[PDB]
């Protein structure tokens, strides 16, 4: 479903955003989660540039980046 | 005809008799408080039931006791208007007698130990005004009356819960006013069950176990009884008949040697009157037919003492053995059908765990307060004081009523305490609607709705405020000493003050009145609210609740709601409503008997109405009062169709009885959708009151009364001649005969000028008679904002032509000439306060000077010399109205200013500047400024003037008060004295007070002349003293703030016109916003080059269905052509003769309207005057579903020459070519609405900056910035502009070192962002890192 | 904080953190007294109780409550719910350079054009022109380019003009449904204080007249004014994202005086002579030498897109009207005629609007767009377009219906009570007959209007379609509908009862007799219901929305081709006699999964 889909994201800003944060962040810490900022969702967060549209050119420079170190 | 009548008569287009006037508007909120107030001998209301609930209080010990004797209401301190200006809550002092009675516990009851009588002062009630209105810390305030569930039982179903099961499941309630709610239930299984508090299950019949009820008695409670007898062969049942009601015979019933039943049938009804002619008795019963049965009561083995069946246990074979065994030759079962009576009662019974009184209440106390191990005592106390203590419960008198009305018994009144009988009642019509029969209750049925009003809601907060107190009274009585304690020393005001001062001011109920029109008021004095305490949330209300119910046809508008999310809570009094004596809507009714409709008016409630068969107010009627139609439309039992003539029981009173009073208002609701009258019902109230008032050429007659019942007005108080007519004030001498004999018949009316509404619109009263011209009592004397010779007239009337105009009347657009504009018609002005505090400071007090730093005297210039503007200066944005500086301390600048103030040598003064300035995009006239001082502060130099000034006008008000009623005191002397002894040359020479001890003919003359001395005394006494104390508190000081010194108060008043963007709209639900302000010579012309005030949109009406701005503006066209022809009449000088041939002409037009005006009456000034009053246009009353039809329409456009299609050959203004097909053009009545463009356009570059977020929010000035909310990050998302999305959440909002590098990027020419990380992420981090959780950000 | 009164202003964190210190503070020092474990114990679990209500007051059983006596908000409401950190401050913000304002038409805009009022203007782009004061001079100081933008001398009025040009701002209209709701126009200075919209904008806003407001947001980088202008400029969303279709559709008011000027007569001024093209056509309007709609040979030169898209000028001799010979002058080259040779009520206007987005592109479209508007508007004024009481006609033959439909209800009454049909059984008959009688009236009225129109031609009546106001409004596709119009003049059918029910008796009155007290009563109950029910209605839509965004967000365009095989297939969707959707709008502008072969095969 839906929710379910969108609450089962691998990215714990973008789940925590919408819908049961506390159970979302309680799960990230028994987890030891990590999350890349590869959502538009996590990017609009962090003030950062989303992955599309316009930004999507910065965005692939920083996975080039990424691949040499 | 009345005087203010006879001078405008508006035609009236009403067919059906009127036959009882409406009902002062407002009774409501004034027979509520009055009740709250008004000392009650006996029958407990307000204040009297309140302090008779609460007290006697007595000791813990029985010692001795609090006792209640009488309360009285002081005089309050300052009047209304003096609350007004102070800022101050309009109360008065409540001060109750109390006895403390002191007994000796050695003596048994040796009660003359102490008596102590003291007066003690607990707190002040706000009194209301004579409108329905308080006045609460200086603004009006109006409590809206409240729709709550009746106290009593509710027997409700619930379908279809277990879906699955598709299992009606039902219910009982019983709501108490004050109390614990206790809630009777089924379940699938047919098990019966308590929920007390909501708590827990119960099985519930162990209520009854803790009743003192025995299985036996419970079962002879609840069941029938069978009796078995063992007939020395085989088990002879004793046979009741009627008990045998659809049954399938599973063993051959044989009587009389006579087989009556064959076995494998079903029983059927001839059988059963055969059972019952024959007389049967007795039937032998098989053995094998009792192993289902169950036992009534508990069976003992009497040959030895020991028990053998318990009682409510199916027998079988061998417990029939045992019992024949003992002795036992009667035995009682229990009748148990499937279909009439269930075994609900003996199943709960097995599965209740309890078997009895002390287990039932330690299973309630463990429920009730589960984990608290309980006691004997405790869950005895607990369960008694659950229902059964007349302080922790009330069902009250509506409670008693509505819970026997609900059980069919007879007495209404009872007690406030649940019975036993009471619950067994309950839960046997509970029972009794799981069988079959009767059937459940419906909540949104206005008889199980009441209403709750001010002065009751004021009497329950009072009476908790009562609680509070008796606490610590009883703790004091206790303990405390006793000889040595008055009643003054043991109560606190405190809490009780609280508790009714929380009510008059933040309750959700008490809210800022509505002032923006005088229909506005008077129908926030009317609402009624389904919210607030002990009502329903508008997120949790459900859809029945909403929805219109046929009861409401009376009671409640069905039109007039708001329509956002508040769409059925909130609701209007209808017309002719009012309320029971316990608070149920009720609506009249004519009588009918023998098919003549009577004279006689009945109102009826919702559920006494259903009963009888009500007519409609549309069914004709003759002379004799008969109906002419056989077949009368009516309706009974909430549904309608048609009946006979003499089967009818009631009628309605007018065709306006079904709607509110600002529906009632608009004309020809009948031609309009009910979703465009809900919206102009809805937006007629917000109408802003504009410069000149100008009556509605078409209005419903309703107009009158709203407005003379609003209080916005001045209304005569008693007939006789106006004295003295003025701006400001209306002396008005009383006639003979309405003269009180003592006093001096001068009655005084100082009307309110320019005064700030609680809108920010201008209340001004102006004088509508003319000196020395009759008046009689009731009669409108000065115009209110919105009114015009007594008539609401919420906005204007001008020519409106329907057609489209270059796309400036699109989608509601309005397009409005520039002649509008020009003659300042729709010109509003908006009084405005700001006010300037000194405060103490840390730093120093904060001084109110003209003297400002780093201003020169160009902005001083407006200032006088104590630095506060003076009355009359116009004044814009950013001028400064008060100079206030504040003590500023140490600086810390940066070494280039130290720099620039070391080489220039200029130190800036320890002194900064905080002047109150007017906000930014104002202008305005200074027309009021108050200052106000704390008592021991010196006032400044204009203080003392304004208080000089003030002091000397009311001393000069006030005396030629004093002047004027004894000048009139003075004649009515004289007027005795002409009777029994006429003196010309002794008597006037003296001084008028040479009558104070000289005396003539013992006759009422020196009676009179008496009673005047005396009056010269006390009068004199008057005079001197109240008129000290009015200079007393002029000069007195003012319970301001803890830390404020002085308080200056500026009054603007601007004066806004029409403008692109200011929506207007009319009565019909058509709103629209202005488009432009189009030049006079553009605007499509008639052919007689009279051009068209607004054009608005033909494409408006046709998918909206408001037809009646069509037929309001027919009829509009009609009513000014004949004001035309009657101005040629006046213009041309022709004879009154001549004016009244065609003025009578133009009433007597109808088809057979109810009004007829006879003009042979009026002398020719009178016709005159008329003529003068109808020549903008004759008015016309169109009753609101008893309008004027197009026959009557198009008579009157021909009586005024006009085209009967009403609708005319425009031509262009700009090119001056005819256009093509005939357009409509006629005056329709525009309101300018209070969403004022002014108001609305904001704008920001930069500003204030949130505290704990760091994101933009001002609003003082500059409001905080425009919310970019989720849905627009969405849109931005989806263009792929990342960007615009990047700078408006980092550099437009939270990055600081971003936003500010911004702005220096923007000044420099560079449109460049540097942006980093939004503020409010990571507090969002330090806000996780709080919780204990190590989130990081993990670096390169 | 302090507030003004001298009050201070706290966040309940620190009364919640107080309990914590205090009670941690009572243990510490209870450990040191050597206390009655029972005591210790207790300190111990209230300990507990004022961490766990400091960390989550809520999923502590009992919620510590303050002296407000309304619960106290933990460290995790702040960062949790719709007012939480993540929702309000984090995902949507407040925002600087942003003003708002009520919206009117400006019908003389072009459609990459939005008033904006001087003031507002004025105050939004304030360091804007700071900067450029200071850059020409005028101000060598900031503190004193603020002294002149406050004073608003007469430069500061030619700086903002100049600052102000090619620079785009976005307008937003709140709920912003979809992400046509928020367009980059191009300011033009107005005088006043509402925004003028341009009329065609207004469909995709949903904003109409009667008091909406519109946000007012400045794009400030140089980035961002490029994607206003590049991805956001209102010209260039003229195509919906849902579906394909035109989303300029010419509204109400443009396609009443469209249809208007292009409909026809029997017998007009003009009837039948022969124009030598278009322009004389206006002439002859213009002169009053002949009617706007009459019957005209005009001889026109149309142009057609042939292969290597060159336009071929073929001329002819038309038989169309002089409306249209009017109309064709503001048509593109690459359009036939037949485009402009009809009635063109509001879907031709639109459909002609996608043939010319289809053959010649979005910069004619454009312009088309507009001129349409602008000659809509003006011929439509030019009309004299009214609603009189008297252009809703009942049908002369609504009496003797309802009176026929009174006596069948008698009757059926009569065979009620003789027992010859059911309680269920009258119900349904007498509903049925009820309808049956509803749509004679409606039938009746639609006759009486559509064509009663009885026109001379050679001194003989010819019936043509009528030039009824309220016709034309309904037929035109203006505002309204047959339903509509059936209310109006024909008895408006019958209502529902607040639980569905359609109540036995009709409304047999309407709006242009008035309804009676019973019959508003009635009617009231289905409007209430509506109306809750559009107000309870959004909400769902809108969680809706939420709950399909935050599925679907990081779904972005990754590549060229993933070189797949064949993906869906797909077929008309015809359900019975009805080809609900047919292959064209199921397959216009995917891509073949494979090769398609014709009915020839391998081909």
């Amino acid at each position: 479903g839906i929710t379910k889909a969108s609450l089962a994201t691998e990215s714990f800003i973008s789940a925590a955003s919408f819908q049961e944060t506390t159970r979302v962040l309680t799960e990230a810490a028994v987890a030891g989660k990590r999350d890349e900022l590869r959502g538009l969702k996590e990017n609009v967060i962090v003030g950062r540039l989303i992955p599309a549209g316009t930004g999507y050119a910065y965005h692939q420079d920083r996975m080039r980046r990424r691949a040499a170190g | 005809y009345s005087y203010t009548e006879k001078k405008r008569i508006r035609k009236d287009f009403g067919k059906r008799p009127q036959v009882l006037d409406v009902p002062y508007l407002l009774s409501i909120q004034l027979d509520s408080f009055q009740k709250f107030i008004e000392q009650d001998p006996e029958g407990q209301y307000g204040l009297e039931a309140a302090f008779r609930s609460v007290f006697p209080i007595q000791s813990y010990s029985g010692n001795s006791e609090l006792q209640y004797v009488s309360y009285r209401l002081g005089e309050p301190v300052f009047d209304v208007q003096e609350c007004q200006i102070r800022g101050v809550t309009y109360s008065a002092p409540l001060r109750v007698k109390l006895r403390l009675v002191i007994y000796e516990r050695e003596a048994p009851e040796g009660t003359v130990k102490d008596i102590k009588e003291q007066e003690v002062y607990m707190g002040e009630i706000p009194l209301m005004t004579d409108n329905g209105t308080f006045v609460i810390n200086g603004t009006e305030r109006v409590i809206v009356s409240q729709l709550h569930r009746s106290p009593g039982v509710f027997f409700d179903s619930d379908k279809g819960k277990t879906h699955s099961s598709g299992k009606v499941l039902y219910n009982a309630r019983i709501i108490p006013y004050r109390g614990s709610w206790l809630d009777f239930e089924f379940d699938p299984k047919d098990n019966l069950f308590v929920r007390i508090d909501r708590r827990r299950k119960l099985p519930a019949t162990i209520i009854l176990r803790a009743l003192n009820y025995t299985t036996e008695q419970i079962l002879d409670l609840f069941f029938e009884k069978v009796i078995f007898e063992i007939r020395d062969n085989k088990l002879q049942m004793e046979l009741v008949p009627e008990r045998l009601r659809g049954e399938t015979a599973s063993f051959d019933i044989e009587a009389n040697g006579k087989v009556y039943v064959e076995k494998g049938r079903r029983i059927t009804a001839r059988h059963i009157r055969q059972l019952e002619k024959d007389d049967v008795k007795l039937i032998e019963v098989p053995v094998e037919y009792i192993a289902g049965k169950v036992v009534a009561k508990d069976y003992i083995d009497e040959s030895t003492g020991e028990l053998i069946c318990a009682a409510n246990m199916e027998l079988s074979l061998d417990l029939l053995a045992k019992l024949s065994q003992s002795g036992h030759k009667r035995i009682e079962t229990l009748f148990t059908n499937d279909l009439d009576h269930g075994p609900y009662i003996s199943e709960t019974l097995r599965v209740d765990p309890t078997n009895d009184r002390l287990s039932a209440l330690v299973e309630i106390y463990r429920m009730m307060r589960p984990g608290e191990p309980p006691t004997r005592e405790a869950a005895e106390s607990l369960f008694e004081n659950l229902f059964f203590s007349e302080d922790r419960y009330d069902l009250s008198a509506v409670g008693r009523m509505k819970f026997n009305r609900s059980l069919l018994r007879e007495e209404i009144e009872g007690s406030g305490i649940l019975s036993k009988d009471d619950i067994i009642d309950v839960m046997k019509k509970l029972i009794d609607i799981r069988n079959g029969k009767g059937e459940v209750d419906d909540i949104d049925h206005l008889g199980n709705r009441r209403i709750r009003s001010v002065g009751e809601m004021a009497e329950n907060q009072f009476r908790v405020g009562l609680v509070r107190v008796e606490r610590a009274v009883k703790e004091r009585l206790s303990l405390g000493d006793l000889d040595t304690l008055m009643p003054q020393d043991m109560i606190n005001a405190k809490p009780i003050s609280a508790a009714v001062k929380e009510f008059f001011g933040s309750s959700q109920l008490s809210q800022f009145m509505d002032q923006n029109n005088p229909l506005s008021e008077i129908t926030h004095k009317r609402r009624i609210s389904a919210l607030g305490p002990g009502g329903l949330t508008r997120e949790r209300a459900g859809f029945e609740v909403r929805d219109v119910h046929p009861t409401h046809y009376g009671r409640v508008c069905p039109i007039e709601t708001p329509e956002g999310p508040n769409i059925g809570l909130i609701n209007s009094l209808s017309v002719y409503a009012q309320t029971n004596e316990y608070g149920f809507l009720e609506t009249p009714y004519r009588k009918v008997t023998d098919g003549v409709v009577t004279d006689e008016i009945h109102y009826l409630s919702a559920i006494e109405e259903g009963n009888y068969v009500i007519a409609q107010a549309n069914s004709n009627l003759d002379e004799e009062g008969h109906f002419v139609e056989d077949l009368v439309t009516c309706r009974s039992k909430g549904e309608s169709s048609l009946f006979s003539r003499d089967q009818v029981d009631y009628m309605d009173v007018s065709t306006q009885q079904v709607v509110s009073v600002g529906a009632s208002l608009i004309p020809f609701l009948e031609h309009d959708d009910a979703n465009r009258a809900l919206m102009g019902a809805n937006m007629q109230r917000q109408a802003v009151p504009t410069l000149r008032a100008d009556k509605p050429l078409v209005g419903t007659g309703m107009e009158r009364a709203v407005a003379v019942d609003s209080g916005v007005t001045a209304v005569a108080k008693r007939g006789g001649v106006v004295q003295y007519v003025d701006a400001s004030r209306i002396v008005i001498k009383v006639n003979e005969d309405e003269m009180y004999p003592g006093e001096a018949g001068i009655d005084i009316y100082n009307l309110t000028k320019y005064t700030r509404s609680n809108q920010n619109t201008c209340i001004n009263q102006m004088p509508c008679v003319s000196l020395g011209e009759p008046v009689e009592r009731g009669d409108v004397l000065a115009d209110g904002p919105s009114t015009d010779l007594g008539e609401l007239a919420l906005g204007q009337n001008m020519r409106v032509a329907f057609m489209p105009w270059n796309g400036y009347n699109f989608e509601d657009s309005i397009l409005v000439s520039e002649r509008v504009v020009q003659e300042d018609r729709f010109t509003t002005i908006h009084i405005q306060e700001l006010a300037c505090v000194s405060r103490d400071t840390k730093l120093g007090p904060e001084e109110i000077t003209a003297d400002i730093p780093n201003v020169g005297e160009a902005a001083l210039s407006k200032l006088d010399e104590s630095g506060i503007v003076y009355i009359g200066a116009e004044v814009t944005g950013g001028d400064i109205l008060v100079g206030k500086v504040t003590p500023k301390g140490e600086t810390q600048l940066t070494p280039e200013e130290k720099l620039l103030r070391a080489i220039f040598g200029e130190k800036a003064s320890d002194v900064k500047d905080s002047s109150l300035r007017v906000p930014n995009g104002v202008s305005g006239t200074v027309i009021d400024v108050q200052v106000f001082t704390r008592d021991g502060v010196e006032k400044d130099k204009r203080a003392l003037e304004i208080e000089e000034m003030q002091l000397k006008q009311a001393k000069k008000d006030l005396s030629e008060e004093l002047q004027i009623l004894e000048a009139g005191l003075f004649s009515r002397i004289r007027a005795v004295l002409v009777a029994g002894g006429v003196e010309a040359e002794k008597l006037d020479k003296l001084p008028r007070d040479r009558w104070l001890e000289l005396g003539l003919t013992d006759e009422e003359k020196q009676n009179q002349l008496e009673q005047l001395a005396e009056q010269y005394d006390e009068l004199k006494h008057e005079f001197e003293k109240k008129l000290e104390a009015k200079r007393r508190k002029i000069t007195q000081g003012d319970d301001l703030a803890p830390g404020v010194l002085k308080i200056v108060k500026v009054y603007l008043a601007v004066k806004r016109r029409i403008q692109p963007g200011d929506k207007m709209a009319g009565r019909h639900g058509n709103k629209g916003v202005i488009s432009k302000i189009n030049p006079i010579e553009d605007m499509p012309y008639d052919e007689n080059g009279t051009p068209v005030d607004i054009v608005l949109n033909p494409l408006g009406v046709p998918s909206r269905m408001n037809i009646g701005q069509i037929l309001e503006t027919h009829l509009g066209m009609a009513a000014k052509g004949i004001g035309d022809k009657i101005n040629a009449m006046l213009k041309q000088q022709q004879e009154v003769a001549k004016l009244r041939e065609f003025i009578q002409r133009a009433y007597d037009l109808g088809a057979d309207v109810r009004q007829k005006v006879d003009l042979s009456t009026f002398s020719d000034e009178e016709v005159m005057r008329l003529a003068e009053n109808l020549r903008k246009g004759m008015p016309i009353a169109t009753p609101v579903f008893d309008g004027a039809k197009e026959a009557e329409i198009k008579e009157l456009l021909k009586l005024g020459d006009l085209p009967t299609s009403g609708q005319i050959r425009l031509y262009d203004g700009r090119t001056g070519e005819q256009f093509e097909r005939p357009v409509t053009v006629g005056y329709m009545y525009m309101l300018k609405l209070n969403h004022l463009v002014d108001d609305k356009m904001h704008a920001r570059s930069t500003g204030s900056y949130s505290l704990v977020t760091q994101q933009p929010l001002g609003g003082k000035a500059q409001f905080g910035g425009q919310r970019f909310g989720e849905m627009e990050v969405w849109a931005l998302e989806a263009y792929g502009a990342a960007y615009t999305l990047q700078e408006m959440l980092t550099v437009k909002s939270d990055d600081v070192n971003g936003r500010t590098k911004m702005y220096k990027n923007i000044v420099d020419g560079n449109h460049q962002m540097e942006p980093g990380m939004p503020e409010s992420f990571n507090v969002l981090l330090k806000e996780i890192r709080s919780l204990g959780i190590n989130i990081e950000l993990e670096d390169e | 904080v302090p507030l003004d009164g001298g009050r201070f202003a706290t966040s309940d964190l620190n009364d919640l953190y107080r309990r914590v210190i205090n009670r941690n503070n009572r243990l510490k020092r209870l450990l040191d007294l050597a206390a009655p474990d029972i005591i210790v114990r207790n300190e111990k679990r209230m300990l507990q109780e004022a961490v766990d209500a400091l960390l989550d007051n809520g999923r502590r059983g009992r919620a510590i409550t303050g002296s407000n006596k309304r619960p106290l908000k933990s460290l995790a409401d702040m960062i949790k719910g719709k007012q939480g950190r993540f929702r309000q401050n984090l995902l949507g913000k407040r925002v600087d350079y942003s003003g708002r304002s009520v919206i009117t038409v400006g019908p003389y805009l072009r459609l990459h054009q939005c008033g904006l009022p001087k003031k507002m203007a004025l105050e939004l782009f304030k360091p804007f022109i700071y900067g450029k004061l200071e850059l020409r001079g005028l101000a060598t100081t900031i503190k004193a380019a603020k002294k002149m933008v406050e004073r608003e001398e007469a430069v500061v009025w030619d700086i903002l003009d100049e600052v102000i040009r090619e620079h785009p701002v976005l307008l937003n209209r709140a709920p912003t449904l979809h992400r046509l709701g928020i367009q980059a126009f191009e300011p033009v200075l107005i005088e006043g204080k509402a925004i003028q919209l341009h009329p065609l904008v207004c469909a995709a806003y949903n904003a109409d007249f009667d008091g909406d407001q519109m946000a007012v947001h400045v794009p400030l980088t140089l980035e961002a004014q490029l994607e206003a202008r590049a991805l956001m400029m209102s010209t260039n969303n003229i195509l919906s994202p849902a579906n394909g279709e035109p989303i300029i559709v010419p509204s109400q008011d443009v396609v009443l005086g469209l249809y208007y000027m292009t409909r026809d007569c029997v017998n007009a001024k003009g009837e039948g002579m022969v124009l030598t093209g278009p322009k004389e056509a206006e002439r002859l309007y213009r002169s009053g030498l002949a009617s706007l709609h009459a019957r005209v040979k005009v001889r026109i030169t149309e142009y057609e897109k042939d292969a290597n898209g060159e336009l071929v000028a073929k001329t002819s001799l038309k038989d169309t009207t002089v409306g249209r010979a009017i109309l064709w002058m503001i048509v593109p080259k690459g359009l036939p005629y037949s485009i402009v040779n009809q009635a063109l009520g509001k879907k031709a206007i639109s459909k002609m609007l996608n043939t010319c987005y289809r053959i010649l592109g979005l910069k004619p479209t454009v312009i088309f767009a507009d001129q349409i508007m602008y000659t809509g508007f003006a011929y439509a004024a030019r009309s004299g377009a009214s609603v009189g009481i008297d252009d809703m006609v009942i049908p002369e033959k609504k009496h003797e219906i309802i009176s026929e439909a009174e006596a069948e209800v008698a009757e059926i009454q009569e065979q009620f009570q003789s027992g010859l049909v059911t309680a269920g059984e009258r119900y349904n008959k007498v509903i049925d007959i009820w309808a049956a009688a509803n749509d004679r009236v409606s039938k009746a009225m639609m006759d009486n209007l559509q064509t009663e129109t009885v026109i001379n031609r050679d001194g003989q009546e010819e019936k043509q379609v009528s030039f009824n106001s309220i016709y034309m409004m309904a037929d035109s596709g203006a505002r309204g509908s047959a339903a509509q119009i059936r209310q109006l003049a024909g008895m408006r059918g019958l209502m529902a009862k607040p639980d569905g029910s359609i109540i036995e008796t009709p409304i047999t009155a309407n709006f242009r007799e008035g309804l009676n007290v019973l019959q508003y009563f009635i009617s009231t109950h289905g409007a209430r219901k509506g109306l809750a029910d559009t107000a309870l209605k959004t909400a769902n839509s809108g969680y809706l929305t939420r709950r399909l965004v935050d599925v679907a967000q990081d779904l972005v365009v990754t590549e060229d081709d993933c070189g797949t095989h064949e993906g869906i297939m797909m077929t008309p969707v015809i359900e019975g006699g009805d080809v609900k959707e047919p292959l064209r709008d199921r397959v216009l502008g995917r891509v073949t999964a494979e090769d398609v072969l014709k009915p020839g095969t391998a081909d």
